[PDB]
DNA sequence: CTGTTGGCAAGCCAGGATCTGAACAATACCGTCATCGAGCACTGCACAGA
DNA sequence: TCTGTGCAGTGCTCGATGTTTTATTTAT
RNA sequence: AUAAACCGACGGUAUUGUUCAGAUCCUGGCUUGCCAACAGGAGUUCCCCGCGCCAGCGGGG
């Protein structure tokens, strides 16, 4: 019923260099629909069910920043994305505002740019849960977590 | 007809003409779709600060909250007409604040001021204390002929058009102005998903990479501009001006609404586009055409042609359904038809 | 039928037409989702203070009330509590062949009769009475020259009405207007540039605003209207009702309109007669979803709702609809009007 | 007239003249269709870094955020004219940052500097030192004559053209420049679906397959370039220059807008194409002809010919639509004075459009 | 305003051996506008309307790969073209790319060869809709169904 | 008047690194309790006598 | 036949004043 | 004719100025589309008309 976030994280990690490069050169989440390697990656995670499609597009597009940009770290809730971006000490607060205010597709593009810069260490299944809904509530909590960390 | 409705469809090339606290394009939800927006206050300030306004209407008002700085301006400007003492008391009575020599004296809020209007007031103040007339009774006297005060707004027309409020001083009683022009926020006739410019700043002392990487929102858009002018209110706000005087001012607004574009980001985006359609209509009740674009316009050889077409179709629907027959004229580059804007303006000048 | 139901769907461009004590747009929860709201009192005042109202209601022919013509029926109405001596003395000092009489007129005069009856008993008259009742007399004299306004909208917030019969309700009832769809409001972040300040602005602020397809509902009590017009005819009442239809379609509250200018006329107007007045708000209880705008799906949802419940709700009766849109129409039981004026005439002619 | 509008239609062969962080071509939606884009900042740097600029205008500005590196450059260039202590103090007063011997001193942001301008400030700081004039009082008195400062922007004309921002130092009072040149992002007059080049890198020591595989987005396009020059602002930014010098500078911008092309990817795509059409007109009001291509130009024996058609057609509609009678001249390879050569157009501009 | 796909499928299957043979002979869809038997077939399907005819050219050209090539079936969504080509197991992924990347008329030629090669069992009306809107969305869903079905096996 | 069929559709291997992501200034005011008596206004009041 | 100073008569705006308020502050 | 009735939360307001994404790169090697074939059969053509041997020949549509 729910996407196995760690399984997908592992699948992306041990992906062959070819399939990985084909996914990484995508410039926005919807372009993943043109990549055969993308479909094979997310098929065992419920892609053919339309319920999961928008979530899987966000998850994989965030991962597509690189195999080594998002480092999963186990809980001791676990490190949220907002706290993780602040933990890097590289991201200006203004860029977080611009992220949480952005509309569709543009938000994912800006997020991935932030992930590239920040190289966050976080709780990946927790971030995936956030990417699944990605409502106005999740976006405000992102900004507030970032601010509460700094 | 007391109202002059003005309708403009103007298309802009990629630009960022109006942005918010996070430097992102202003927008609005209309018909369930995001439209790029230019605030009415941005439009009004672009017009009042323009060369055309200066040449054809006069001096824009002085809007400030810093009375100590204002004090010094009036002393330099009204010095050869009044003594410094009278100038200080006049500002003090109007603002309700103690005007001394303090470095910082602040009003209640930002307030538009007209020098010519202040000049008129200090005459009264001088004559008041000369006739040994105190301030409480001076106010009582001045409240009896507000029209004589409003004649000074011919030196500050943007106040007659856009209004003024005050919560302290004699301006509370004497300077209450209900603007004659109503104006909407410019919105795009269509849905816009804004573009993002990823830029760098190359450093001449840094050989590896750039010193700054950033993003900037921008987009194109066909915008609908709407405004109307209450002629009777405009005459009253100018101290009892004639209809010809009001009509000529309205004509300059028509021109500015079709040609004036906010300066923001124009040095690096240069969207200096004039309107492709202007429509003026006299009416008894104000009529906006915005619902021509409630269903967002789909592109079809551009957004401009289907926007103008959507405007025309909705205009007919309203006119036929509500039986409207006020005078109307239309200028276009793509109801009396006007080949040029100038002919359109003569039309308005001549009461339609 | 006794009730005229008026249904309006009107689309507004980005605006703030009605706000509260935090300057936030007024709203309401309907069907568990937030709708932007324009209050009853705001909408009604926009009508009552409009120019159209002042010309067609404020300057009506039935406007004036003549105490002279009302002497007979007043003489028998108050004749059991008062005798003709006081009743006629009162009737003349207030002013200086009528069949019926407006209820508040009887009640307010009856109060004046109580005063002069107590004035004769306390053995004072001349100016002393006209000094004590100076403001009261001035009050009723003004009200006697605003009979249609009082019959339609009810008494003013300051009227000088004295009795319980003087608590005059409006014959028209205006509901709170709410959007047919859910709304998340926008925010305008604004500056005020100081002409004497170098760095930055002198003020910063925010203003909440939004668009919205609103549903306006109003009903008119005909018998109440006639009865409060001294016993006017159905035709005369239907003539007043025609003006209400016009105002509910065209009048918009002035708030924020100088800077947002949402001067939009209604895209759909429908009138129907019934014995039991009903709002069709539940057409939008399930919030309308946008499909090429909110307006078309709203009219569509209004039409589909009528087709479903009108019969069972006893909305048989004369029904007509005007529309700027070419959306698939309601049941053929509703007569389509191509212009607003044709709709209004249909109302004058009793349907 | 105060404004000189410059319009350029320029056709490029397949290339990637301006790209983003994903190596994708910069684009923009206009008329509801994708236009390939070359940013205004790319054009501006291409021009100010060009050989033509260096030969006809002078040295472009020094733009940096690194004050410690700048400190060393100034200590060497002005070392024979001023003591090291006043060179440092001058830079510190201008930047609002402390200048010591530290290896890393950052400004608020990338800042345009003119060495001659800093040299001028050194003379003022030195004089204030000799008169025991307060730093706060030096700022006050220098603030009373901005024009004297702006004379030094003749050694940095690209600043007078494109402006300068300041958030710290005396520059917030003394160094604010409103740019005289407005310039748009170049966009294609037509819709474009960009091509993708799938490339390999053959490894001479690897027999099976290539060592790297990749992709590069590219496309051709007819671009519209727009820019105008506020002649009054240009004269003021240069400390009170004449119209002649302002027109001389404006003419150089005309030339560059028609010939200068961003160097990006040109080593492997070589889209070295000059303009096919240059239009210049004087006006009281800035005027862009972009809406000539609001409706995307469709191909008809090329995009270039229908683009010039759409340009001329819309130009005529606006000219009499708004009653625009300002001087206008036109040059192309394929009332408005026609010019056979770019050089004749340029002399026309120099002569105030006469 | 939609073409009766199943009726056209039946009209082709019942068509006389001579007329349908004249149609198959064609090498590219635009050449069908010179064959008399073609108009004879697509006449009761609104060839008059210019909007229908471009789709009708594609639909018939695919039907003209053979008569027995496209075995229509009924839904138990219904089998898409992408699923069907992958179900045959004769088509490799690079040939699918050569379809969705092919230019005008070249695409239909490639599709024709693919049908002949694969001889697919599919839902014909579903396919007919794809050929009507032969756009970027259809190419993309075509590749999707092919890759997923192939990967499943 | 009449137009066909079989048999068949490939595999290997390969997708990078460097380095960089801003600062300043500014966010308002009024009215929607009440009390008491005084000093000072509209405002009609007849008139007396002009 | 209209109008003028005294009112009586009061409609007020004027100002000082009765009372009384404070509670919080992540997660790492 | 319901803590009901009568019943606006109102008025003023640019978010601004500065900025290359850039340097390096074969998609490449192998491959018949091939075997069989008279374009022949079949006088419907619905009229007006003129001359016949009654078989059939003509001019107008």
């Amino acid at each position: 019923d729910e996407i196995d976030a760690m399984a997908l994280y592992r699948a992306w990690q041990q992906l062959d260099n070819g399939s990985c490069a084909q996914i990484r050169r995508v410039s926005e989440p919807d372009e993943l629909r043109d990549i055969p390697a993308f479909y094979r990656l997310v098929q065992p995670f419920g892609w053919e069910n339309p319920r999961h499609q928008q979530a899987l597009l966000r998850m994989v597009f965030c991962l597509s920043a690189g195999k080594n940009v998002i480092r999963h770290q186990d809980k001791k809730t676990g490190i949220s994305l907002g706290r993780a971006l602040a933990n890097s000490g590289r991201i200006n607060e203004r860029r977080i505002f611009q992220l949480i205010r952005a509309d569709r597709t543009a938000d994912m593009v800006q997020l991935r740019r932030l992930l590239t810069h920040a190289e966050p260490v976080l709780d990946w299944p927790l971030m995936a849960r956030m990417l699944t809904w990605w409502g106005k509530r999740e976006r405000q909590q992102l900004l507030e977590d970032f601010v509460l960390t700094t | 007809s007391n109202f002059i409705n003005i309708h403009v469809l103007i298309s802009h090339s990629p630009s960022c003409l109006n942005r918010d606290d996070m430097n992102m394009q202003k927008d609005a939800i209309f018909g369930g779709k995001r439209r790029v927006r230019i605030s009415s206050q941005s439009l009004k300030r672009a017009m009042r600060k323009s060369g055309y306004y200066a040449q054809n209407i006069g001096e824009s008002s002085l809007r400030t909250i810093h009375l100590a700085q204002l004090r010094d301006v009036l002393r330099q400007k009204l010095g050869e007409r009044f003594d410094q003492k009278i100038i200080d008391k006049t500002l003090a009575l109007l603002s309700g604040k103690s005007v001394d020599e303090a470095e910082k004296i602040s009003a209640d809020a930002v307030t538009p001021w007209v020098v010519g209007e202040i000049a008129w007031f200090c005459e009264q103040v001088a004559k008041a204390e000369a006739d040994n007339l105190d301030d409480k009774k001076l106010l009582k006297v001045l409240k009896e002929d507000i029209a004589a005060i409003r004649v000074n707004l011919q030196q500050g027309v943007d106040i007659a058009l856009s209004g003024r409020m005050a919560t302290s001083g004699m301006m509370t009683e004497l300077g209450k102005v209900d603007g004659a022009m109503s104006i909407a926020h410019a919105i795009t006739t269509h849905q816009v998903d804004s573009d993002i410019d990823w830029f760098t700043a190359v450093d001449d002392l840094q050989e590896q990479g750039s010193a700054h990487l950033g993003t900037q929102e921008f987009s194109s858009g066909v915008f609908y501009r709407y405004a109307n002018i209450n002629l009777a209110q405009l005459q009253e706000n100018l101290g009892g001006a004639s209809r010809e005087q009001a009509l000529e001012i309205a004509t300059h607004v028509v021109h500015m609404l079709a040609t004036e574009v906010p300066g923001a980001k124009q040095r690096t985006y240069a969207a200096f586009n004039p309107a492709d359609m202007v429509m003026v209509n006299f009416s008894d009740m104000p009529l906006s055409m915005a619902n021509a674009f409630e269903k967002a316009v789909k592109a079809k050889d551009g957004f401009l042609q289907p926007s103008i077409q959507a405007f025309n179709q909705y205009w007919d629907r309203v006119a036929n359904g509500y039986g409207l027959n006020g005078a109307a004229a239309q200028f276009s580059l793509s109801v009396k038809q006007m080949p040029t804007l100038e002919q359109l303006k003569s039309w308005v000048r001549n009461n339609g």
